[PDB]
């Protein structure tokens, strides 16, 4: 009964940041890292990073280093992404979790939160 | 009494120059130790299992599973070089001395002051409260050096220090079958529990006498007398290629310069000497017979598993692998004005040339057809097991009866001084964490606790924890460590390497404008030494 | 960074046939490969992990094979609920990289 629930649409201007959230239910939150992926309609899927809520340990890729910061909140079982500058980074963002196996496959995904940057 | 001091502050290092080139070094260390009341006055049995990281395939090395008894007592550790020496005394020792003995050790606790917080906050004096001190002289409780967790007393005589909460390892079982990114199964990640034949629950109350020190009392552990081997402050440079009589040069250079070399004017298959290759006539520097072997090769980044999980096989001497990495905080050398929880780290590269260079080894067939082909050689660039990143040097052990190696050097200021010997039948030849090793008995550990300060509503038949008055102590610790050193003599025409201050390392030894201090790491074995 | 290229972007398919999507990797990943299926407008669903193993709940018509730099993901009998966008992820090293996708069609 693992369920990930992300927040809904956001429409920021092309100067600021938006904090996306992902609420986890159905498992020991601190037993699994939380991964964030991006889907643009042309450049495909892309992996942003992961956050281990216990010990709060992050890892990004070189592309989203200064662009997104991950944060965890225990006692609420929530994950957060910051999306610092957000120039034309409009895409659908997913909050994913590994699975029961041990490979970094993604068994459980959130419904996706769309982020559109316009004026 | 209530208004009489019970001891004196002394943080001086005295050098007494006996005759015949022997020096006594008396290091006095005085600190002000601040102690809080325990979070709980009960013993806890806690299991740590980081399933989140080790369930991922490939993270076997990130295993942190264990079981520990958490104790309401605190430990007072002074087994680190920085507690006893500042950069100046360390310079004097490592520039003037050659060996180092460990003679004596003693501790005292004095000027105990116990206080109570009342909530603004008011701080009152508990003239009738007591501080429990225990000294494990018989060495019954498990040994626990703090220098490996960087939890000793601080390195500054003018900075108050805290003791570390005591705890020890409880037995457990753990199986972690390794894997990699791309494994098709779920091998096994199981914490089994405890084998009833290995349970060991120690308590300070049942093993050691406890003294209750009030404001006008003091504790004095008598002087412990070591009996160990001398630590050498000289390093060796001779490998197996520099042992014995060199080859006679029949053509010496005529024009002194940079690229003018000498020549052994004898063919390699017409030279005289002894070899251990009884089927070849070549006598070279890589083939000639040396007395023994200096150093050894060992499987590097190798993990052996046992009943409690996987662990890294320790390497005696390194040249990467073998070099210890030290991480520490603001009390132990880091800039006291930095912000953040990132510790300061350094890798100690020792001066001694007793390691190996695996990118330069190789094996070849016993036929020894010197221009070697592919099928008759094993290089550090061939796959072992089909793995592109694993060559034979990763699974190679050349430790034999002909192996000679040196003990580990002192690491200022974060290294340990002394260690306890393993209580086994066959003992190891050296430790990798301390130059000195107590073989039979080692100084006892000093545990401190603040006595329970009960209120008027106390019920032992209540499941909740006892309600205590918030109490904290500050006492003064004093220590005397006596070494014996030999003053070094010059046997060469040329100077040697010495430790000194210069324009690059200048501000590492003086404080900043806001009171920021730091103790950088210094090398110990500076001067060379003849091996053969 | 490991780039993973799926051969075609659109693969023709008639219901009941056997379809084989192909995936290539820039460098050698031993098995280290996962296959996802995404209906347009929803979250992806994990179909295969370790390039051969089938996740719990996936119908037995999806299979996969391969190793090194070549991988294949085949449906032995197509249904109308199988025409989606199939993605090829590598979990050999970070950063995790996905493929471009191959949309399965019905023949015109």
């Amino acid at each position: 009964a693992v369920h990930l629930q992300g927040t809904e649409l956001v429409k920021p201007g092309a100067s600021a940041g938006v904090k996306l959230s992902c609420k986890a239910s159905g498992y020991t939150f601190t037993n699994y890292d939380m991964n964030w992926v991006r889907q643009r309609p042309e450049q495909g899927l892309e992996w942003i990073g992961w956050i281990f809520p216990g010990d709060g340990s992050t890892r990004y890729n070189e592309k989203f280093k200064g662009k997104a910061t991950l944060t965890t909140d225990k006692s609420s079982s929530t994950a957060y992404q910051l999306n610092r500058l957000t120039s034309e980074d409009s895409a659908v963002y997913f909050c994913a979790r590994r699975g029961s196996h041990g490979s970094y496959s993604f068994a459980y995904w959130g419904q996706g939160t769309l982020v559109t940057v316009s004026g | 009494g209530v208004g009489i001091s019970t001891g004196t502050f002394n943080n001086q290092t005295e050098f007494k120059f006996l005759e015949n080139g022997w020096v006594e070094i008396t290091a006095n260390s005085s600190r002000l130790v601040h102690l809080n009341m325990p979070e709980s006055e009960n013993y806890r049995r806690v299991v740590v299992n980081n399933m989140d990281k080790t369930a991922v395939n490939g993270n076997m090395a990130l295993d942190d599973i264990h079981a520990q008894i958490v104790t309401p007592w605190s430990l007072v550790d002074a087994n680190a070089w920085g507690v006893w020496f500042n950069p100046g005394d360390w310079q004097l020792i490592v520039n003037t001395m050659s060996e180092l003995h460990l003679v004596s050790f003693e501790q005292e606790i004095f000027n105990v002051v116990l206080k109570t917080v009342s909530e603004t906050k008011v701080y009152n004096n508990d003239l009738t409260a007591s501080l429990m001190v225990a000294l494990d002289s018989n060495n019954t409780m498990p040994f626990t050096p703090a220098a490996m967790r960087s939890e000793t007393l601080g390195f500054y005589p003018w900075k108050p220090t805290i003791p570390t909460p005591w705890r020890y390892y409880f037995q457990w079982d753990r199986t972690l079958i390794p894997s990699h990114t791309g494994t098709s199964g779920t091998p096994t990640n199981i914490y089994h529990g405890t084998d009833p034949d290995d349970v060991q629950f120690y308590t300070i109350e049942n093993s050691v006498p406890v003294h209750l020190l009030r404001t006008g009392d003091e504790f004095a552990t008598g002087t412990f007398f070591f009996d160990c081997k001398p630590c050498r402050l000289t390093h060796t440079w001779q490998t197996n290629r520099a042992l014995g009589l060199p080859p006679f040069l029949n053509s010496l250079p005529q024009s002194e310069g940079a690229t003018n070399f000498g020549d052994i004017g004898v063919q390699q298959d017409k030279r005289r000497g002894v070899t251990q290759m009884g089927n070849t006539n070549y006598i070279t520097e890589a083939t000639i017979m040396r007395p023994a072997e200096v150093g050894y090769s060992a499987p590097y980044y190798s993990f052996e598993a046992s009943t409690q999980g996987p662990f890294k096989t320790p390497i005696a001497a390194g040249r990467a692998d073998g070099n210890p990495r030290y991480a520490f905080g603001r009390q132990h050398g880091q800039k006291t004005t930095t912000t953040g929880e990132t510790p300061e780290r350094f890798t100690y590269i020792a001066h001694q040339d007793t390691g190996r260079y695996p990118e330069g080894d190789w094996i070849q067939n016993i036929n020894f057809n010197l221009p070697v082909t592919n099928d008759n050689v094993l290089l550090p660039t061939d796959p072992i097991g089909g793995k592109t990143g694993i060559n034979y040097t990763n699974i190679f052990n050349t430790y034999g009866p002909l192996t000679a190696l040196n003990n580990v050097p002192p690491v200022y200021p974060n290294g340990q001084i002394w260690d306890k010997e393993f209580d086994t039948d066959l003992k190891p030849r050296l430790h990798v964490n301390a130059p000195f090793v107590c073989q039979n008995n080692c100084p006892g550990q000093l545990f401190v606790k603040v006595a329970p300060n009960l209120t008027n509503e106390y019920d032992p038949d209540a499941s909740a924890n006892m309600s205590r008055i918030v109490t904290y102590s500050d006492f003064w610790w004093k220590g005397k460590l006596v070494f014996k050193a030999k003053l070094r003599a010059s046997h060469t025409w040329n100077p040697i390497q010495q430790m000194s201050i210069n324009v690059d390392n200048q501000f590492n030894y003086v404080p900043s404008n806001i009171g920021g201090m730091k103790i950088v790491y210094e090398k110990s074995q500076l001067a060379p030494r003849k091996l053969y | 960074d490991i780039v993973m290229t799926q051969s075609h972007k659109f693969m023709s398919t008639s219901v009941g046939d056997r379809v084989s999507i192909t995936c290539k990797a820039s460098q050698d990943v031993n098995t280290a490969l996962a296959w996802y299926q995404q209906i347009p407008g929803q979250s992806p669903k994990l179909l295969i992990y370790s390039a051969s193993n089938r996740y719990t709940g996936v119908p037995d018509r999806f299979t996969a094979s391969g190793s090194g730099t070549d991988f294949t993901f085949t449906i032995s009998s197509v249904q109308a609920e199988d025409l989606a966008l199939y993605y090829c992820q590598q979990h050999y090293t970070t950063p995790w990289t996905f493929g471009g996708g191959t949309k399965l069609e019905i023949k015109r």
